[PDB]
C-alpha cells in the first residue's frame, strides 16, 4: 500500500514527475516573459 | 418473450445467445424505463425465482442508476428522479423488501438500495429509507442475512453518496453500525459487514466524535472488535483504528496510553501477516500525521500564533518498543521476491524510514546496536536486515551525526556489494545509493570513490534487482559530484569533476544496460535510461566528447523507433514502440539541453521531421501520445521562432491533441504546448489563433472535462494575449466573462482536495488577467489605449484579489500572482486604482505577506507592487 515507498528511489520519469517539471518550466518561462514586459 | 427467460440467458457462455438477451433488455429500458424497473424489482424481490434470474435483475437495476463514470452517473440519477413518483415508490418498496430474502452470498439488493439512495437522499425523496435500515439491524429478531445485507447497503451508501448529504442522519447510521459490531453479535459475517460500514462512514461522524459519550461508545466497540477471533474482523477493526487516528488525532490522547498502544503493538507481533500489516501501518500513519503537525507548528510560529492542531508525539514515545519489533520483521524477507507484492518485511522498512524522519536523532541509538550486532551475521536474513536498517535511518538524523557512522561503514558496505546473497547485494546497492543521495561527502572521498566506482560499474551487469538500484546509485553519485565541483568555484558550468576520469566507461556501460534483454524486469531499462539521462545532465565540460557520442546513439535509437512506428504489426508492438519512444524522448529533453545550440538545431530539425512522419502514419490509429507533444515542446524550446517552418505541417496534430479532451493528460500537454508556441512564435502565431482559441473555448464547455484542464486553458489565454496583443480584442469579451465566472468560485474548506484546486485555478485566473492587461498595453507605443476596454473590470479584479486576501489559504504562488497583477493595474490604469485599493485593507496585508519570502519573488513581485501603489500617491 506504500509499496512505492519501499526502497524509494527517484525518477525524472514516471508519469507525473516529468509533468511537474515541464509545467514548472513553462511557468518560469512565462514569468520571465512577462517581467521584461512590466518594467 | 418473458423477462425471466431473458434474464436467465444473460449468463449464457454463448456469445450470440448473450447478445440477443442483452439487446432485448436494452430496448426494453428504452421503450418504457419506468415499467421495466418495476418489473425488474418484482423479479428480484421474489424468492420464488431462480438465483440466476434474481441476481440478473438486480444487476439490471443497479446499472440503470449508477456507473464508474461520474458524468454518466449523475445523468442516470437525474433520469431516475424524473420518473413518476408512484413507479419509483414501487421499486423502492420491492428493493427494500428483498433484504434478507436472498440465499445468494453477497446480496444483490444492497447495491440497488444504494444506487437509488444516492439519487434520492439529496432531495429527501426517500424518507422511509434510513429508519427501515436501522430497524433491520437493531431488531433482535432479524436473521443473519437481513442484518448482513442491510449493513452492506449502509456501507454502499456511505461510499458512493455525495459526502455532504449524510451528516443529518449520521446519528441513525451509527446506531445501526455500532449495534452490528457489538461482540454479543452471534455472526462474524454481521460483525464484518458492520465494521466495514463503519470504515466507510467515519467521514461524517464529526458531530458524533465531539461527544465524549458517543466517542467513548465508538472506541470501545472498535477496540473490542480488534479482539474478535475472526481474523477478518480483527483486520477491519484495525483499519478503523488507523482511519480514526487520521481524522480524530485530537481526541486520541485518552485512548492511546490505555488501549491503542497495546492493541497495535500486539498486532505488529502477530504471526498473521494481514494483522501485522495493520499494526505497522497504524504506526507509519502516526508518523505521517505527526510530521504534518510539525510543519503546522513551525508555520504557526513564524506567524506569531499558536497552531490550530497540536502534536502529542506518540511516535517519539513509542519508539523504544517499535524499533526492536521492526528490525526483527526485516528478518522475514520473502525469498521468492516480487517487486509488486507487499508484506510485513517491506512495510517494516518503510515504517523504520518514517520513524527516522519523524523522530530524527532519537532513533539512531535504538537501531545502531542491532546493525552492529548483525552486519556480519552468517545468516543472510540478519545480514540483509542490518544493511536495510542502516539505509532506513540515513534521512532524519542530523547529517553531522551520520557522517562519521557512514564513513566507518564504507569498507564493510563495499564488501557487501560482493556478498554471496543476491538479497544482500540488492540492499547494499540501495543503501549505497541512499548514502550518495543524502550523504555524498562519504562517497566523494579520496579514499572510497575509486573502489565504490569499481563496484557500481560491475553491478550494472548483475541481476535486475541489483543493477536497478546500482543505476539509481550512479545517478545520485553523479549529481553530488557535479554539485561538489560547482558550488562554486568556477563560473558557468564546471570544467572537470571526480567522475570525468570514468565518464566514458559509465555511459557505455549504461548504454549497454539499457539494452539487456531482461531489461523489463525490476524496472531496469527505465532505471538505466533515467540514470544515463541524469548523468549526461550532471556532467563537466571535459566530458563533451563522451556526451556527443551518446547523443549520436540516442538519436540513432530514436530515429529507429520512430520509423518502426509507421509499420506496426500488433498492439503489443504498438505498445512497446511507444514505451521506448517515451524513454528516448525524455532522454532527448536533457541531451538537447546540453549540447552546443548550433548542434541542438541540426538535431531538432532532424527529430521533428521524423516525428511528423510518425504522426502522419501513427494516428488516426490511436494517436497522439502525449510524450510526443512534450517532445515537441523541448524541440520548440530549441528552434524558438525558427519553428514556424513546421507549423503548417504540425497544426493538425496540435488540434487532435487539443480536441482529445477525454485523455486530459494529452489535452493538458497540448494546452501547455500552445503556450510554448506563443513565446516562441510570438506575433507570428496570429494566423493560427482562431483555430486554437476556438478549440479552447469549446473545451471550456465543459464538464466532463477534468477539473485540471480549465486553469491551464485560462493560463494559456494570457499567453495568447501576450503574443498577439491588440489582435486579441476579438476574443476579449468572451474571455473576460469566462474569467469573471471562474473568479467567483469559492469552495468551502472542510476539504483540501478543493482548497488547492481553488488556488491552482485562482492563480490561473490571475495569470490570465496579467497576460491580458500587459497584452493590450504597451512597449514602444502609439497611444495606448485598448486596455481601457478592461478599465471597467478593475473594480471586480480588485474584489477578486480582496477575497483572496481574506482566505487564510494562501499558496505563495497565488500571493505572488496577485501581487504581480496589482502592479500591472497600477501601471495600466493609474491613480484611480489607489482609491479602490486603499478601500480594501486586506490587499495591503496581502502584499506585506508577500514581502516575506517564501518564496523567492513572491517577495519581488510584492515588493514591486507595493512600490507602484506608493508612486501613485
Amino acid at each position: 500500500p506504500r509499496l512505492s515507498q519501499y526502497k524509494s528511489k527517484y525518477s525524472s520519469l514516471e508519469q507525473s514527475e516529468r509533468r511537474r517539471r515541464l509545467l514548472e518550466l513553462q511557468k518560469s518561462k512565462r514569468l520571465d516573459y512577462v517581467n521584461h514586459a512590466r518594467r | 418473450m418473458e423477462l425471466i427467460t431473458i434474464l436467465e440467458k444473460t449468463v449464457s457462455p454463448d456469445r450470440l445467445e448473450l447478445e440477443a438477451a442483452q439487446k432485448f433488455l436494452e430496448r426494453a429500458a428504452v421503450e418504457n424505463l419506468p415499467t421495466f424497473l418495476v418489473e425488474l424489482s418484482r423479479v428480484l424481490a421474489n424468492p420464488g425465482n431462480s438465483q440466476v434470474a434474481r441476481v440478473a435483475a438486480g444487476l439490471q437495476i443497479k446499472n440503470s442508476l449508477t456507473s464508474k463514470d461520474p458524468d454518466i452517473k449523475a445523468q442516470y440519477q437525474q433520469r431516475w428522479l424524473a420518473i413518476d413518483a408512484n413507479a419509483r415508490r414501487e421499486v423502492k418498496n420491492y428493493v427494500l423488501q428483498t433484504l434478507g430474502t436472498e440465499t445468494y452470498r453477497p446480496s444483490s439488493a444492497s447495491q440497488c438500495v444504494a444506487g437509488i439512495a444516492c439519487a434520492e437522499i439529496p432531495v429527501n425523496q426517500w424518507p422511509e429509507l434510513i429508519p427501515q435500515l436501522v430497524a433491520n439491524v437493531t431488531n433482535p429478531n432479524s436473521t443473519e442475512h437481513m442484518k448482513e445485507s442491510t449493513l452492506e447497503a449502509i456501507g454502499y451508501i456511505c461510499q458512493d453518496i455525495d459526502p455532504e448529504q449524510l451528516q443529518d442522519k449520521s446519528n441513525e447510521i451509527l446506531t445501526a453500525i455500532i449495534q452490528g459490531m457489538r461482540k454479543e453479535e452471534p455472526s462474524n459475517n454481521v460483525k464484518l459487514a458492520a465494521t466495514n460500514a463503519l470504515l466507510n462512514s467515519l467521514e461524517f461522524t464529526k458531530a458524533n466524535f465531539d461527544k465524549e459519550s458517543e466517542r467513548h461508545f465508538i472506541m470501545q466497540v472498535v477496540c473490542e472488535a480488534t479482539q474478535c477471533p475472526d481474523t477478518r474482523v480483527r483486520v477491519a477493526a484495525l483499519q478503523n483504528l488507523v482511519k480514526i487516528m487520521s481524522l480524530y488525532y485530537q481526541y486520541m490522547e485518552t485512548y492511546m496510553g490505555p488501549a491503542l498502544f497495546a492493541i497495535t503493538i500486539e498486532a505488529m507481533k502477530s504471526d498473521i501477516d494481514e494483522v501485522a500489516l495493520q499494526g505497522i501501518e497504524f504506526w507509519s500513519n502516526v508518523c505521517d500525521e505527526e510530521m504534518d503537525l510539525a510543519i503546522e507548528a513551525s508555520e504557526a510560529a513564524e506567524q506569531g500564533r499558536p497552531p490550530e492542531h497540536t502534536s502529542k508525539f506518540y511516535a517519539k514515545g513509542a519508539l523504544q518498543y517499535l524499533v526492536p519489533i521492526l528490525t526483527q520483521t526485516l528478518t522475514k524477507q520473502d525469498e521468492n521476491d516480487d517487486d509488486d507484492d507487499w508484506n510485513p518485511c517491506k512495510a517494516a522498512g518503510v515504517c523504520l524510514m518514517l520513524l527516522a524522519t519523524c523522530c530524527e536523532d532519537d532513533i539512531v541509538p535504538h537501531v545502531l546496536p542491532f546493525i552492529k550486532e548483525h552486519i556480519k551475521n552468517p545468516d543472510w536474513r540478519y545480514r540483509d536486515a542490518a544493511v536495510m536498517a542502516f539505509g532506513c535511518i540515513l534521512e532524519g538524523p542530523e547529517p553531522s551525526q551520520l557522517k562519521p557512522l557512514v564513513i566507518q561503514a564504507m569498507p564493510t558496505l563495499i564488501e557487501l556489494m560482493k556478498d554471496p546473497s543476491v538479497v544482500v547485494r540488492d540492499t547494499a546497492a540501495w543503501t549505497v545509493g541512499r548514502i550518495c543521495e543524502l550523504l555524498p561527502e562519504a562517497a566523494i572521498n579520496d579514499v572510497y570513490l575509486a573502489p565504490l566506482l569499481q563496484c557500481l560499474i560491475e553491478g550494472l551487469s548483475a541481476e535486475p534487482r541489483v543493477a536497478s538500484n546500482v543505476c539509481w546509485a550512479f545517478s545520485s553519485l553523479a549529481e553530488a559530484a557535479y554539485e561538489a565541483a560547482d558550488v562554486a568555484d568556477d563560473q558557468e558550468e564546471p570544467a572537470t569533476y571526480c567522475l570525468s576520469s570514468s565518464f566514458e566507461l559509465i555511459v557505455q556501460k549504461l548504454l549497454e544496460t539499457t539494452d539487456r534483454p531482461d531489461g523489463h524486469q525490476n524496472n531496469l531499462r527505465s532505471s538505466a535510461y533515467e540514470s544515463l539521462m541524469e548523468i549526461v545532465k550532471n556532467s563537466a565540460k571535459d566530458c563533451y566528447p563522451a556526451v556527443q557520442k551518446t547523443t549520436l546513439v540516442i538519436m540513432e535509437r530514436l530515429q529507429q523507433v520512430l520509423q518502426m512506428e509507421s509499420h506496426i504489426q500488433s498492439t503489443s508492438d504498438r505498445i512497446q514502440f511507444n514505451d521506448l519512444q517515451s524513454l528516448l524522448c525524455a532522454t532527448l529533453q536533457n541531451v538537447l539541453r546540453k549540447v552546443q545550440h548550433q548542434d541542438a538545431l541540426q538535431i531538432s530539425d532532424v527529430v521533428m521531421a521524423s516525428l511528423l512522419r510518425m504522426f502522419q502514419s501513427t494516428a488516426g490509429s490511436g494517436g497522439v501520445q502525449e510524450d510526443a507533444l512534450m517532445a515537441v515542446s523541448t524541440l520548440v524550446e530549441v528552434l524558438g521562432g525558427e519553428f514556424l517552418k513546421y507549423m503548417e505541417a504540425f497544426k493538425p496534430f496540435l488540434g487532435i491533441g487539443l480536441k482529445n479532451y477525454a485523455e486530459y493528460q494529452v489535452c493538458l500537454a497540448a494546452v501547455g504546448l500552445v503556450g510554448d508556441l506563443c513565446r516562441a512564435l510570438q506575433s507570428n502565431i496570429i494566423p493560427f489563433c482562431d483555430e486554437v482559441m476556438q478549440l479552447l473555448l469549446e473545451n471550456l464547455g465543459n464538464e466532463n472535462v477534468h477539473r485540471s484542464v480549465k486553469p491551464q486553458i485560462l493560463s494559456v489565454f494570457g499567453d495568447i494575449a501576450l503574443a498577439i496583443g491588440g489582435e486579441f480584442k476579438k476574443y476579449l469579451e468572451v474571455v473576460l466573462n469566462t474569467l469573471q465566472q471562474a473568479s467567483q468560485a469559492q469552495v468551502d474548506k472542510s476539504d483540501y482536495d478543493m482548497v488547492d484546486y481553488l488556488n491552482e485555478l485562482r492563480e490561473s485566473c490571475l495569470e490570465a488577467y496579467t497576460g491580458i492587461v500587459q497584452g493590450l498595453k504597451g512597449d514602444q507605443e502609439n497611444v495606448h489605449p485598448d486596455v481601457m476596454l478592461v478599465q471597467p473590470r478593475v473594480e471586480f479584479i480588485l474584489s477578486f484579489i480582496d477575497h483572496i486576501a481574506g482566505d487564510e489559504d494562501h499558496t505563495d504562488g497565488v500571493v505572488a500572482c496577485a501581487a504581480g497583477l496589482i502592479g500591472d493595474l497600477c501601471t495600466a490604469f493609474g491613480k484611480d486604482v489607489l482609491k479602490l485599493v486603499e478601500a480594501r485593507p486586506m490587499i495591503h496585508e496581502l502584499l506585506t505577506e508577500g514581502r516575506r519570502s517564501k518564496t523567492n519573488k513572491a517577495k519581488t513581485l510584492a515588493t514591486w507592487a507595493t512600490k507602484e501603489l506608493r508612486k501613485l500617491k
